[PDB]
């Protein structure tokens, strides 16, 4: 029932390896069989009932049992689980080619669309029609046969390839070992909690909550330099054969298809729509960044020289790879007078997520509730479930995973579970969504202190999950955050801006031993660094953009002397030779390939619909809130990306409120 | 979905 929730979920993460595997071939034969029945049927006997409702009643169905053999290899605690699930990826990816390269299922949806009266279907059910199509033909099948099948080879390859290359990030295990005396400046609840060596030393993982607080806060270069080496050349050797082969491939089969480029391929089915728009777009906005880059690296660079002055330190002259974010945390403690540690003393994670959901049961008119004894994947996971504040219905759950642990995802991403669209029977499936991140954890026996960038990704990850949960549709292709890749960080970015305001953040804060809020000048020296350091974090990710659409449309180059020419030629401070950022880079391989200018991209969007709708009427109005639902996250993936901004902004986007939010033109 | 590498 939509107003029910039992037995709406139906995701078992009990599996075992060997279920797992049976699942894999069970889902592939019932699959098989409904499109060998579309595939087999004259082309004269096709129907709105027996070819589109077919194909999409066995999506849905497919999708929701996918989930749960290709999402254990991302939070179990079983590596055999883990690689089970990674290997039922590898299977069930190649069934997909095979079954979306069909001659026979295309030659019925584009007869199906001609002999059928277009304006008597829903406007969904035709979009689902165009869509198909245009997803046909950028499978070259309506090109002769031989060119077909080496398509289909070179895509199941590339297949392997990006589950390979994820696969090595997410399996990483390398350490470092440390003294005491190397451990400079660290905090001792952040020494006290390491796993000490028979040498008396410490050991230190590459995760987040390990590379950063060391990236950050340890005074000495040595340390913080075999830090950055360790982290920038994960899986340098493994990932840069992956990365010899891959990058051709999207080459090869970009031009079979008539493609100039792969990134020309993957960008007429974003917002951007040319390649040309997105160059001019980084290369205008590295402009504007670049005076605030000179100015941020003198001070960095003048702010290096008096530590090294003072502590006797060698100084060579040059901000290395690894000085950034040392004396970035220094112009941010100096400029700004904000000490990371002691803000995240009014910033437990049961306060944060406490008040994260009131601000959502408010302002999009949402009751959020916790379940008990849920069935989840691990201890550490919670569940909740969403509910309509007006009508009562059950829109959907999303679990909690915000603890790092071996084998777990390395990043901080969501992942959408189960889509919110129509069953065979009509009724309306409940969604569901993860949240997946890797916060800091309880040490010295108190409660797990976030700080302030970690409630912003805390802010920004529950953005998806709301655009997830809040996304109702008829097909599951359409379900979700099934968008333009770059416009999918929309939702989540234009939430990041609520970890900004004096009153949301006084609702967030509470100190975790007297429940004193946050003084009042200090909300307002919180709130102005949201600028700080703002050239070389958004020159960085100009950075990652070049490269992304570098090693998308010139081919023969080494990845890693693309990296560092980029560098050097925008954020200033020179890569590390050696250090394989590529070799590292998981979006390149998780359907960000081409298309990473989207975050920046995306930002425009957000900063648009929130000055001119949001601040203007305040950010806590439900009425705005409401429009924002309706208009932005329930339709999904079933209108165009413009279409809902225009919707929304009842006009045209712009970068003025995207400009000024920087401190640019 | 997904984040940008902090
Ligand atoms: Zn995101």
């Amino acid at each position: 029932s939509s107003y029910t929730v039992a037995g709406r979920n139906v995701l078992r993460w009990d599996l075992s390896p060997e279920q797992i595997k049976t699942r894999t071939e069970e889902l592939i034969v019932q699959t098989k069989q409904v499109y060998d029945a579309v595939g087999m049927l004259g082309i004269e006997e096709v129907t709105y009932e027996n070819c589109l409702q077919a194909l999409a009643d066995v999506e849905v169905k497919y999708i929701v049992e996918r989930t749960m053999l290709d999402f254990p290899q991302h939070v179990s605690s079983d590596k055999e689980v883990r690689a089970a699930s990674t290997e039922a990826d590898k299977r069930l990816s190649r069934f997909d080619i095979e079954m979306s390269m069909r001659g026979d299922i295309f030659e019925r949806i584009v007869h199906l669309q001609e002999t059928c009266d277009l304006g008597k279907i829903k406007p969904e059910a035709r979009r689902y029609l165009e869509k198909s199509i245009k997803m046909g033909k950028r499978n070259g099948l309506h090109l002769p046969e031989q060119v077909q099948n080496e398509i289909k080879s070179m895509k199941k390859r590339m297949s392997e390839l990006c589950i390979d290359f994820n696969k090595n990030l997410n399996e990483d295990d390398t350490f470092l070992v440390f003294s005491k005396a190397e451990l400079g400046a660290l905090p001792d609840d952040f020494i006290d909690s390491l796993e000490k060596t028979d040498d008396d030393k410490y050991k230190i993982t590459l995760k987040y909550p390990h590379y950063f607080p060391v990236m950050k806060k340890c005074c000495i270069p040595e340390t913080r330099r075999r830090m950055e080496m360790a982290f920038n050349t994960r899986c340098k050797e493994e990932n840069t054969i992956i990365l010899q082969q891959l990058l051709p491939l999207r080459t090869k089969v970009a031009k079979l298809l008539g493609y100039s480029t792969h990134a020309d391929f993957v960008l007429e089915m974003n917002t951007a729509k040319s390649t040309s728009r997105v160059t001019a777009f980084l290369d205008d906005l590295s402009q504007k960044l670049k005076p605030l880059g000179e100015a941020e690296r003198e001070f960095i660079l003048n702010l290096k020289k008096k530590e090294c002055k003072d502590r006797g330190f060698e100084y060579d002259g040059k901000i290395n790879a690894w000085d950034l974010y040392y004396y970035m945390t220094q112009t941010e403690e100096l400029k700004y007078s904000i000490d990371q540690e002691f803000l995240k003393e009014y910033f437990p994670i049961e306060v944060v997520t406490e008040g994260l959901l009131n601000t959502y049961q408010e302002l999009l008119g949402l009751s959020f509730e916790q379940m008990t004894d849920a069935h989840v994947w691990n201890k550490s996971v919670t569940l909740y479930t969403v509910k309509d504040k007006a009508t009562g219905e059950v829109l959907g759950q999303f679990y909690l995973d915000l603890y790092p642990r071996e084998g777990k995802y390395n990043h901080a991403a969501c992942f959408g579970l189960q889509p919110g669209c129509l069953l065979p029977d009509g009724s309306r499936m409940m969604a569901v969504a993860a949240l997946v991140v890797n916060f800091s954890q309880p040490v010295a026996g108190r409660p797990s202190l976030l700080r302030h960038d970690e409630v912003r990704t805390y802010f920004h990850e529950f953005g998806h999950v709301m655009h997830q949960i809040c996304a109702q549709t008829d097909f599951a292709r359409f379900s979700g955050t099934n968008v333009e890749t770059d416009f999918v960080e929309v939702p989540s970015q234009m939430l990041e801006n609520w970890v900004w305001d004096v009153d949301s953040l006084r609702r967030l804060s509470k100190h975790y031993k007297d429940g004193s809020p946050i003084a009042d000048d200090l909300l307002e020296k919180l709130v102005a660094s949201r600028l700080v350091n703002t050239g070389l974090l958004t020159l960085r990710q100009i950075v990652l953009s070049k490269v992304d659409q570098s090693l998308h449309t010139n081919t023969s180059l080494d990845a890693a002397s693309e990296y560092a020419k980029y560098c050097s030629e925008i954020l200033g401070v020179a890569a590390t030779p050696g250090t394989n950022m590529p070799a590292t880079f998981g979006h390149l391989a998780g359907g960000y390939d081409g298309q990473y200018y989207g975050y920046l991209w995306s930002e425009v969007f957000s900063m648009d619909m929130f000055y001119s709708c949001f601040k203007k009427e305040g950010i806590m109005n439900p009425e705005v809130g409401m429009k924002y639902r309706n208009l932005i996250l329930k339709p999904g993936g079933s209108l165009d990306g413009m279409d809902m901004l225009h919707n929304f902004l009842k006009r045209e986007p712009n970068q003025k409120a995207f400009l000024m939010s920087r401190g640019l033109h | 979905p997904g984040f940008s590498p902090f």
